[PDB]
């Protein structure tokens, strides 16, 4: 029946849930809360020549 | 080649104009081992709470400055847990990293000598007299050399040419040393191992080494350059060990 | 100085000023006036809990002929703030030597008994203080200015996170159409 | 048929153990003039122990940061009146009148998403000397008009036929109405800031009001009733989902002035303290 | 936790009774520490842009929602033999550690001749 | 079976009339590990200079004695290097070995209860009032219970039947405990791990546990037996750790 | 004695006291004053039904030179409580000899016609009584106290269980903020 | 569809039930009523040297 | 997809049959000073029949 089973948010130191889509448009679907990606170098390291961080910056 | 970083404990020193590092006699500090030990109780090794950089008070390098010295230990007996461990134990052992800092512009000139002297026994300015403990050391405050011969009771004969020891000062290069030439570099770094004739010793009774800072070429500048030029010392103990825990002593 | 660029500049100068402290402030990245309107503080004020290490970068903007060394120290909480270079010497510190590389980084590491501190910090979740002192002093040749300035940048490290979303207290209105 | 989907949680970096050091590597010396932020950690500057860090950056993602309902409009309308225009409410759609949602959205230059729209409607008996009646439950009609549609003139206008416009009918006492709206813009993304003009001669309308153009909302009572006067209030709530944003910006410092412009009054950088060295004493008997 | 609310209403005693009111609606808002506090029943803070709120109408089933474990520690503490200040004074015991926000509740109709 | 020896650091305890040892909840003390840590700086571990037996002051068990209590830590803040490390750091962690001693002849009689209570929050003898820090603890000196209801400002309600906590004293057996029955044994020994809801904590602000000593059967003797019968406590910390070094605090 | 430690101490002494009973009480672990505020009774008062065996431990706290023997007896219900050692001798009993081991355990076994008894016990779900008598007597040498005390502990065995949760009658209030 | 089938509570001397999770957070799940473990020795036997119970306690 | 989860019920201990005895084993003599609670059952102190106990905690 086109069900999806995925894991729930838990802690660290029976845990999954099921979902069905009812509507014909994807703009009716619930929010996408479980996607956690990053790419910080876009803003923190926007330079042409790579800087090693153990070497001096200049010279 | 001129940049350097040193990390110890939760403290870090950077520098951009260093020369090199001096390892006193090619020997790095290390702990006491079993075939060289005499004291039998198990020792304590705090290891990050004591082995870190402490900064003393600064001095002002003037156009007529003869020089300065400090005594180690007893310059660090009020520095945190290192000092507290010194108060409660009978026997202690440690090496050191010393770092001296003095920056100035490309329009100043001067030259300092930075030297570590083990067992620097000093003489009194009265020939048939003896020194007081206050005359040898004021803790984290530096003692000051003179430019002429000195008088007074219980005080050290401190004319800079004899270095308080009856030698020619220009020979002090036999000891571990560096130079700070104001046109070349802005800091000196010396690594000193434990140097004694017994494996451990009491840290209040015995001064292990003296740090001396002596300007050979006086500070000089021109029309409206900066007049205030300070010098700063920073020392970190290494491989610190203590034996003989009892109640705290009092001076 | 609240409406001028001088608010960003820390002043230093040559001569014997070893007894004078350069600056000092509390480590309260979301509450103290020094930090609450920077990018990091602005992000934190949407949240209730924070955790992680902080980076402070210091840049020297004097002439190419000025030299000097500074001591940058951080003291965890439990005692009052140091009143002399000798006391601050006992904390977590770095000795900065001004040279061809113009910038030094002091890292404040996460030392805490709880996993998180409150963005609205109280006595219980305090974090300590930062102070700066003259290690040697500023020396210059003739024909150069004698006073100079230092600037300071803040950012967050790669172990940093926040939680418990809330509304911010920095924006408001009295009626609609605003 | 069942299909398993695996979720990867992203926790923060551990700290590695580090001992003493005496070398030529200088991690602490940098140069900000390059435009580069230093990537140093505590392990480069002090001695550290090994820590296994389990914290997650889950609640600071854009989707979790933005997916919460917020009010964007409030309006009133009466069941009986002598003005003929106070019997229905109407407005032009945007998110610029309530400051919290506006400032939150304005951290980014461009945004794109779908919306979930909720309405909250309440009523009240108008103050008077003669009270007391027996009214049936009130019903409300909400109609959305895209640009170019005919505009209602009164509460009995033919335009309430809503042959092609979407409408909602609702009765008091039930759960609040709701519907979802897709990403509807002639561009590839919504624009929060526009440094330009509407006319090719560099004049006309400046800035935001050139680009939005997303229709109007009209709301009326359906009963056509009330021997004694009554008032209703409608409130609109927005929640974005399936979000993407581009080009972060510094957050707003000055207070907002109007909904058409970015105009402001000069404000200080922060608040003052006694001294550049001042830090209060907190350890005292 | 699972939190449930039970809400009831009543006509105040008076000499003149009898009216025709529509059903009453209620708003419940939770404020974590540091949030702005409402001053009255028409304060802007009831916009609830980021605070979670519940709206409810009389005659329906009682409202309900679930709350996760929210404490800056690893567990809630029922007893605390300590102080709030590092000089061993200030606030003693339990009130040092809890700090979990406030709850505000109002009518929505803004009504009631009687 | 009745003889026991315990060694820690440079200290050793013997006994010839012991019963057994109580490990609080079957958990021995241990250091904090990496998947449970939050604080990032490297910690110090002195390891023989702090983990050793300290002996407090004795009390006199009289025919009419209600009982005694101590608070831990803050009973050991003036004990050598353990106390000195407490003064200089923000965060500390440690378990303990507690040993209680009381000897008497085969012609005396009496029964003491020895119990350790984590987070023993206490009440004031004025219902709408609060306690002072002095009323909870006098350092190495014990506080004393009462036999009747108490009055006074800022003082703890200390009638022995309610144990200062509003419970029935005969239920205190839910906690780690032993008994000293004068006909059976002469010492009690409890090993207590670190018990908190966070991995580390500040040692001045928070009392981790209270030691209570309560006579259930009063001391009794006959014609010319000895009248003076003292009780002595001795505690040794175990697996001690400290984080957050700064300048020394002051109370 | 309700506010003193003497409430916990059972008195005994030397001499001819064979006719005097030491103690006796009903077996009502959740209702009788003797048992309702102990740990076991406190747990039971949250429930309506209980079942299982009970342990009573007795410890002798006299000087190391006192000797004696006691008889500890338990009588199931159906008759009145015994008035002499001879009658109590006919029930379930143990003879305790005071020695280097200072503690004796009397176990009350589950003898009942129903699977469960009411925590709020009535005539129908009664369980009997416990009594203590001098088996020989207390003998001491010169120079020792002549009076001594015995203490008693209660706990539950490994066949014990409860059911039918309810609110407890031991806590109450008149208004909020308490 | 990620269903779970487990046994019902019955007596001693057609008995199972099914469950589906609907929400994305595990803090929304129902209570965990069917887990019955114990470790009483933590409180009743907290001693270093094991006591046999047929042997005398001391000596 | 269905997934079976098995629930383990934990009932209380049975009592074992026991007869007369005359030996040196003394289950009834203990020492509370140790901090230890005695783990004796009725079968150690009296004669008992075998019971299969079905009660659950
Ligand atoms: C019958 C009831 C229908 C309700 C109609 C609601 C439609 C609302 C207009 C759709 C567009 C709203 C999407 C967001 C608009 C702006 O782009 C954003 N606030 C940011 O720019
Ligand atoms: C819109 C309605 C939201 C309702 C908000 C209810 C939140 C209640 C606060 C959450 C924390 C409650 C958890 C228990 C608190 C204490 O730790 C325990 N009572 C024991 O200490």
């Amino acid at each position: 029946m086109g069900a999806q089973v995925s894991t729930q948010k838990t802690g660290a130191h029976i845990i999954h849930y099921t979902n069905i889509n009812y509507y014909k448009d994807a703009a009716s679907n619930s929010a996408n809360r479980q996607d956690f990606s990053q790419d910080p170098g876009k803003f923190t390291e926007p330079v042409k020549d790579i800087m090693v961080k153990s070497l001096p910056a200049l010279n | 080649d001129r940049v350097r970083s040193i990390t110890l404990g939760n403290s870090t020193i950077t520098t951009q104009e260093s020369a090199n590092v001096v390892v006193a006699y090619g020997r790095w500090p290390e702990y006491l081992k079993d075939n060289e030990a005499t004291a039998e109780d198990q020792p304590t090794q705090p290891d990050v709470a004591t082995c870190r950089f402490y900064t003393l008070e600064s001095v002002t390098w003037e156009r007529d400055s003869p020089g300065w010295w400090w005594k180690f230990p007893d310059a660090l007996k009020d520095m945190g847990l290192f000092g507290q461990n010194m108060y409660y134990h009978y026997l202690g052992r440690a090496g050191y990293t010393i770092h001296v800092q003095c920056n100035a512009s490309k329009f100043h000139q001067g030259c300092l000598m930075v030297v570590c002297v083990p067992e620097a026994e000093m003489g009194c300015s009265q020939v048939d007299g003896t020194v007081n403990e206050h005359s040898l050391s004021e803790g984290e405050t530096a003692k000051k050399f003179a430019s002429t011969s000195t008088n007074g009771t219980n005080t050290v004969q401190s004319i800079v040419t004899n270095a308080g020891m009856g030698v020619g000062v220009g020979n002090l290069t036999i000891f571990p040393h560096q130079w700070i030439n104001l046109r070349t570099n802005n800091c000196a770094t010396i690594v000193m191992p434990y140097i004694n004739n017994v494996p451990m010793d009491n840290m209040f009774r015995h001064h292990n080494f003296t740090l001396m800072i002596i300007p050979f070429v006086p500070l000089d500048y021109s029309s409206d350059s900066s007049t205030y030029v300070p010098i700063t010392v920073t020392v970190a103990p290494m491989c610190a060990e203590y034996n003989g825990l009892r109640l705290a002593t009092s001076l | 100085k609240l409406d001028t660029m001088e608010i960003y500049r820390i002043p230093v100068q040559s001569g014997n000023h070893q007894s004078s402290q350069v600056f000092g402030f509390q480590v309260q990245p979301g509450l103290d006036n020094v930090f609450k309107h920077t990018l990091l503080g602005e992000i934190l004020n949407y949240y209730a809990h924070w955790s992680g290490s902080i980076k402070l970068t210091f840049v020297f903007c004097g002439s190419a002929m000025a030299t000097g060394k500074f001591l940058l120290a951080y003291a965890p909480p439990g005692a009052n703030a140091p009143k002399s270079r000798k006391d601050a010497m006992l904390g977590t510190h770095i000795i900065w030597d001004v040279g061809l590389q113009s910038s030094c980084v002091l890292c404040i590491p996460w030392i805490s008994q709880t996993h998180y501190r409150l963005v609205q910090q109280d006595e219980y979740t305090s974090a300590g203080n930062v102070t700066c002192w003259y290690q040697t002093g500023i020396v210059v040749p003739a024909g150069t200015p004698t006073s100079c300035s230092i600037m300071c940048f803040v950012s967050a490290c790669n172990d940093f996170s926040v939680r418990l979303l809330k509304d911010t207290p920095f924006i408001e209105q009295s009626a609609l159409l605003q | 048929v069942v299909e398993a989907v695996e979720n990867a949680v992203a926790r923060v970096a551990d700290t590695i153990s580090s001992g003493p050091s005496n070398s030529q590597a200088v991690p602490a010396l940098t140069a900000v003039e390059t435009g580069h932020t230093s990537q140093v950690t505590p392990s480069d500057t002090i001695q550290t122990r090994h820590v296994r860090n389990y914290h997650s950056r889950s609640e600071s993602s854009i989707e979790n940061f933005l997916c919460r309902s917020a009010c964007v409009y409030m309006g009133e309308y009466h069941t009986t009146n002598t003005d003929t225009s106070k019997l229905f409410a109407s407005w032009t759609i945007n998110a610029r009148r309530m400051v919290q949602m506006r400032r939150k959205l304005e951290l980014f230059t461009y945004v794109r998403f779908d919306m979930e729209v909720t309405f909250v409607i309440t009523s009240k008996q108008d103050q008077g000397t003669q009270l007391g009646q027996d009214m049936p439950p009130l019903t409300h009609q909400i109609m959305y008009i895209p640009p170019g549609g005919p505009i209602p003139k009164s509460v009995t206008d033919y335009t309430w036929q809503t042959s092609t416009n979407p409408s909602i009918f609702w009765t008091e006492g039930n759960a609040p109405p709701r519907m979802s709206i897709p990403f509807i813009s002639i561009g590839n993304a919504y624009s929060n800031f526009y440094d330009g003009w509407s006319h090719f001669s560099q004049n006309g309308v400046y800035g935001y009001n050139t680009l939005n153009h997303m229709g109007q909302i009209y709301v009326r009572h359906v009963n056509g009733s009330s021997p004694l006067p009554m008032t209703s209030t409608v409130r609109m709530y927005f929640k974005p989902k399936h979000v993407k944003v581009w080009v972060p910006r510094p957050p707003r410092l000055c207070q907002y002035k109007n909904a058409s412009t970015v105009n402001f009054t000069p404000t200080n950088i922060t608040e003052k303290r006694q001294s550049i060295n001042y830090i209060p004493e907190t350890v005292k008997p």
